[PDB]
């Protein structure tokens, strides 16, 4: 299945939310051990976002974009 | 007393001109209010309970299935069937596998297979729904009455104890109390038992004797097995198949298997919940805030015509430091001339016995007729050196004091806490500790109208978006080529990343 | 917990994958769902996208990369 | 004859002038290879069997905590020190509570607490390693030799079918085989079961009686408790903080909690991964391939000098076609002039009465003496009508047949099934029906470097990013400067495209 | 001669030298086959027949409802619920009622409500499957033995008329048949009954005891509550909501209609079907075509060497002409002269006598030896004036004929008939009265290449849309006189056109 | 309920079709029925077709398919 996740009750009460322990954690491990387990994709995504991009920032832009959408599949 | 070891503690100081404050009371916090010739209070919302919670829809989480069972036809026949599919507590599927000479047909070619399995729950959670007018709220009211420091988180007796410590029920249908305290008259309190945390988009779940509270979208998101929360014997279970896999095994059989058990994956989707509690068939929680109005006009000292005390004091044990600032100070008072009035002066030079520092228990009394009794005091001493000077004639009793700080450091501190409180509650805010104002209502408007707007924008957002939406904001403002843009996306940015990186 | 997504052997045998019948309802579903539930996100990130692109094309491939990046926090 | 009511179904028209042709078995397919002058065999991969595989690694899904203790320490007083911290069957946090004189402390402040619980597994997973030289193929041989149609699916006494029927078993100890075949003389393999499918990055993973097979660098990313080797009693597990959370409400106190069994959790992760089964100690998997050569040199027909049939045929049941175009045609046939040969024509013109079709049961023949006795032929039709002619002289009988569709139809349908296995098997599609020649070692050659640099770049991605990255990479190309680079884009988009969008 | 008073009647004037035609039999035709020196034969397919039909699906059309219920929930409680909702034979549906103080609920809103009603079929239709391989046509065969007018339509006794008649039943494993004629030889029948009209592509529908032959498609998308042609005794019906209606009126009350008997709109959705018949289990179908190829080598004349007759001759009744232009003539003689040869010429011009018009019946004889016997001959005149003279010596008789009409418009009239039978059969037409050659063939293939691109283009239009595409397609071709694209487009048009305004 | 209409099996057989004396009459007269009870509904067409239209032949056709449009929704 796919289960929906639940969105952050930080800063509604004083209160801890549940694992408030690894909210940070979550999304920084899935990513990184993904961009471990497959490189080849951070050199297709350097080209795309170079050929896309007309201004240096336009290119880091693109380049962070992609990196970012692979992992989370979304 | 009750406030002295909280970490999460503020200070009103009422005040003089009116006798009403208005004051919002929050679960992981306590209130410490002082007025000018009136005995200083604590108050502390302990518990939230929610009664009469009706079931909304109750999920499948753990399942079986049984009596599976297969049929198939032959090609350009129609479609199998069994009797199972008949049968509402059966899961089917239908698909294709090959048929031909070898398996007894007289054509080759896609034929129709069906499988079915009785589907069985033994695991399952429930969602229920919390109406604003049946919360309950309990609020604690102490009295800094010199009690010593041995009843500080004491409940031994506290029914006894009716003229220091008061408990308050604060229903919808019973928003203002009038609290007496025994010879320090009464005070009285008008609450919003209603417009609290707000419990209209919240359900209350249960699993496995743990509790939730979880939004209503999330909880309706769910795919699991699910049937109605009314009450019946047998219930039918909707969308079964969200728990049962069919699989075509190479054109040759096909065959159901169940999915594990949910819980776990449940728990990780959880993860920003709220957590709960229960009492019976009642929730029970531990967030959330309270907005009242306190009247203070009948409130009065008790000892404030008493005789200053003549006998010798001695220090019970060392005066202590708070994280506020403050200091508590226990006090032994020998010989018996029955309730007195303590002495007691905080002065920066001992020659001069001049006041530099207030007090926080207002009228420090001794409060017994016996002959070596205790008492406690709260002081605010001043930054840097002080005595607090206990007694009179020759037999006063000194202590030399410390307090390291700034009166900046204090208000840069106090600044950090009044914008944790405005990133927690929103325009609430400036209803904390608020007697009215032409500026209170203006700044309560704008935050209203910034905050519906912000929470419009960036209301579904983490962390990891809020920061990136947060950076690219600072980058877009940072070349923006006129002003009021600018300034505009650097602001918003900077606030994202502030929310982004709190804590608690 | 986070627990890594296996990568699909789809193509790699005859045979058909574990969960093969939800391979495209997953991110569908959520990423539809994200959507229409905040439509204010898709207002910003219009507006980020018009201001960093240059050429229509680079502002709509940052609208979408943007639009594909909120649902799924990654 | 066990390939026929096949859907997944291979025709190598051998070579003529050699006599060894290189094949490719599937687990889900089944191949027919028919030469000039020898008999129609089939070949089908049926199962794969893995022995004494290595244990890798445990993770714990289900677990306990039982045993919790604490201890605690005033402000300035260092931190929480438990026993427990020491043994290693127990998992352990520390945290700060607020302090003061109302617990009994005599300083006010953070607080250090420590909190242990005694770990336990309930249930765990298993990972094992297949070695090559586990590996064990058994493929089946089937003889076109005129068998009846009750015979296509039939193992009823298989074991003294020894003409027809035969077994093979394939390890990395012995990848030559030769198999007898009674009076058809005998063929000869010789295969590589040391490069079907790479279990070599692949673990076995067994969950509650449940198989599959899994990526390594998948399963080495579990974020559960483990521990590496064999498994015995009350073990010692790795990262137990994995399914224990620590909490401290409101800084009054710490508790632990263990989280839920992480079955339906995996089962969610394991998505796309392949499925196995066990046979006590042994993994039986149905996936993959064996690349084969077959040496067909003492391979003979049987009963190519008999003497034709002079009795009269009969259909036994309606010639029917199967999915690709040929036809299975039962005859029963009175008389008893023993083992002889079929006169059969298929012509799509009476009056020359020319041949126009081919068989695929070479030589058919009656394989009894008896009085009625039957016998299967499978025959591949011409293009829309024809006839089928049985028998000679005046008791001849004829069967209509008409084969919609046409050449050009057929064509492009096998260059489909070509492109299939060339996604599906690489480089190794080259040698699928091969008999040698340069143009297919050059061919081979350059998939093999196109793959490699593919699979490096591309590898892991799901049908989401496929379709994503293609389409940009498509953009990419139609606004490219000019040739050799923009065609390159679009190619590898649109196969990007290609494969986000196939099946099976 | 069973095909002289028909209207829909060909003539297929054989070979000299050839001894085998193709022809086409169609359901609403004859055709009438002469040869130099061989008897004229009359075909003519009566019946076609398919046995062993599968159903494939039932779909009810004429339901009731009973046994309706409803329940209510109060709001924010969640949905209703019925345990008729755990009843598959009940259809349910939910929808929302205005609840409050007044309905006996706590709160005001929109509460849920349930309606379910228990589903019965009373009236339900039939599809069944029709394989190829079950069809058995019937043809029969008459010759011109000149028999006289009263035996045209005459079946009494015709079991023993086993020389001028014959019954030939034409199957997939029997589709060449010998059929002996007595004295006049034997002919050979190899028809094709595999590929006459694409039973593949329809099902055969049964309603109320009338049967169609309709599409799979429409029968696929048919929206009436179905289940499976796999009987069992208690059905399943899926859909059930395609025959009832739920309606909530003014959000206090649902309530649940069915729909009326569907018999009539079923009736008007069938308007362009074919109809059928039945004849126990099997279908009777009386549309479609059969081609065969006749082969008359074994055919003679039976009476060529008979003497004249000497006696008398009578017109029995009078020359009439038949729709084609032949003339039919019946004598009488008398004489017993036993079986003689009858004399007869048909000639413009009675100085010479030379026959300037044909015979149909080949050698016309006096079969029965007795005083007075009739007989019937066929003659096809020529245009213009004509004498039928009949008889020897100085008492013979004469006819006066008619024959209006040219050779011209007797070409135009075939050129039409033609073109009819291109557009009901496609390239099938080119095999019919066809001996071979590569003119032929060439346009065969031309005509199957066009056919399928135009069936593919606009295939299922009715007259409506093919009237109106046609005209758009002339006007866009008028104002567009590019190469060779004018003319294409305004003769698709014409070709459209001419189809819309055609008769059955 | 919309059952789904028949195609015509005319020119398929000899025979004639189901209901083949009405194949004209299903047609025609629902048309002009629509068209006689609608008059307003023509000018609103005139004024479509001949503002869509460019050539007087643009603009007929233009009516004439939103004329076949309207009595049969489509
Ligand atoms: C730094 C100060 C506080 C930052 C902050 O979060 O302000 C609140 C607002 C968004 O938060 P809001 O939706 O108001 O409620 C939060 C409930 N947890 O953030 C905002 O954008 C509105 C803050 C306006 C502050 C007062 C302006 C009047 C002068
Ligand atoms: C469509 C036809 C090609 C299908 C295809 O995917 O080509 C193969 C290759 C990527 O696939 P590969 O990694 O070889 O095999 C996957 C195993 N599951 O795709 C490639 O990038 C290489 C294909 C080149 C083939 C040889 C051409 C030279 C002759
Ligand atoms: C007037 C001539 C015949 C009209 C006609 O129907 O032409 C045939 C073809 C479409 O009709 P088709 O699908 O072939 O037959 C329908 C069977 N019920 O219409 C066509 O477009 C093809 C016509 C080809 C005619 C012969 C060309 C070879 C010279
Ligand atoms: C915790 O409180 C108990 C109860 O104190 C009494 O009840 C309170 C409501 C308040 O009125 C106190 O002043 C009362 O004394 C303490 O127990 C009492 O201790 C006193 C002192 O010796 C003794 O005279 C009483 O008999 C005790 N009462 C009982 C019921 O035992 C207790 O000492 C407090 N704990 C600490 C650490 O100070
Ligand atoms: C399935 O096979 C059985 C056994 O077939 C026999 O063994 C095979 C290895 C092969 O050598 C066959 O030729 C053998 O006959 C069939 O059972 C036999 O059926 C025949 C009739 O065809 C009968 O005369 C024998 O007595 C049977 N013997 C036994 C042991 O059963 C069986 O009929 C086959 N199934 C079908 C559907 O044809
Ligand atoms: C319709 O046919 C019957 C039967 O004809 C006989 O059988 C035929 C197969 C063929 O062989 C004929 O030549 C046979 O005579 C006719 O009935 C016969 O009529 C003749 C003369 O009228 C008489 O001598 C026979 O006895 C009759 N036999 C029977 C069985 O009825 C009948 O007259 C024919 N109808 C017409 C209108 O001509």
């Amino acid at each position: 299945i796919t289960l929906p996740s639940h969105a952050s009750q930080k800063l509604e009460t004083r209160s801890s939310t549940w694992l408030e322990s690894r909210e940070y954690s979550k999304y920084l491990i899935k990513v990184e051990n993904w961009i471990l387990r497959n490189p080849g994709y951070a050199l297709v995504a350097a080209v795309i976002g170079w050929t896309l991009g007309s201004s240096r920032s336009q290119k880091i832009i693109f380049v962070t974009l992609l990196m970012l959408v692979a992992p989370a599949y979304s | 007393i009750r406030c002295i070891g909280i970490g999460n503690r503020d200070f009103i100081e009422g005040m003089s001109g009116g006798t009403w404050v208005d004051i919002v009371l929050e679960h992981g916090g306590c209130v410490t209010v002082m007025s000018n010739n009136k005995p200083t209070l604590d108050f502390e919302l302990v518990t939230t309970t929610a009664s009469n919670m009706a079931e909304v829809r109750s999920y499948c989480y753990e399942a079986n299935i049984s009596e599976m069972a297969s049929d198939s036809r032959c090609p350009t026949q129609g479609e199998a069937y069994l009797d199972k599919m008949a049968d509402s507590q059966f899961v089917c599927k239908r698909g294709y596998v090959d048929r031909g000479w070898g398996n007894g047909c007289g054509l080759f070619g896609k034929g129709s297979i069906v499988t079915c399995a009785k589907f069985t729950c033994v695991k399952k959670l429930t969602g229920k729904s919390i109406q604003p007018e049946n919360l309950e709220y309990r609020v604690l009211v102490s009295v800094h009455a010199s009690q010593h420091g041995g009843m500080i988180n004491n409940d031994t007796n506290h029914q006894h104890d009716k003229e220091n410590r008061a408990r308050i029920d604060i229903t919808a249908s019973a928003p203002r109390v009038e609290v007496e305290l025994g010879s320090f008259g009464s005070i009285s309190m008008e609450c919003e038992p209603r417009s609290g945390l707000n419990f209209g988009d919240l359900y209350y779940l249960t699993m496995n004797n743990k509790h939730w509270l979880v939004n209503r979208d999330w909880f309706h998101d769910l795919s699991l097995p699910w049937h109605t929360g009314a009450t019946s014997n047998n219930h039918h279970w909707n969308n079964k198949e969200a728990l049962v896999e069919f699989r075509e095994a190479h054109a040759k059989k096909q065959t159901a298997v169940v999915l594990g058990s949910q819980e776990g994956a449940v728990h990780a989707a959880l993860a920003g919940a709220l957590e709960a509690e229960s009492d019976g068939h009642k929730a029970t929680i531990y967030s959330g805030h309270l907005k009242c109005r306190l009247k203070l006009d009948k409130l009065r000292l008790k000892g404030m015509s008493y005789a200053l005390c003549t006998g010798a004091f001695t220090f019970a044990r060392t005066p202590s430091e708070t994280i506020h600032g403050t200091a508590t100070v226990e006090l032994q008072y020998a010989g018996e001339d029955g309730p007195c009035k303590v002495p007691i002066v905080i002065t920066s030079d001992t020659n001069s016995m001049a006041s530099t520092g207030r007090l926080i228990t207002a009228n420090p009394v001794v409060t017994e007729s016996g002959a070596n009794s205790k008492m406690m005091v709260e002081i605010d001493p001043p930054f840097g050196d002080s005595y607090i000077i206990v007694g009179t004639g020759t037999t006063k009793i000194t202590h030399h004091w410390h307090r390291a700080g700034s009166s900046i450091g204090r208000a840069f501190e106090a600044t950090m806490r009044g914008a944790k409180r405005m990133a927690v509650l929103g325009d609430t805010a400036w209803d904390f500790g608020s007697v009215g104002g032409m500026f209170n209502s203006v700044g309560k408007f704008v935050h209203q109208v910034f905050g519906s707007a912000f929470k419009a924008l960036f209301g579904g957002m983490s962390w990891f978006t809020q920061l990136l939406i947060g950076f690219l904001l600072i980058w877009m403002g940072l070349n923006a080529r006129g002003g009021t843009v600018a300034m505009s996306f650097m602001g918003i940015g900077a606030m994202l990343i502030f929310l982004a990186t709190s804590v608690s």
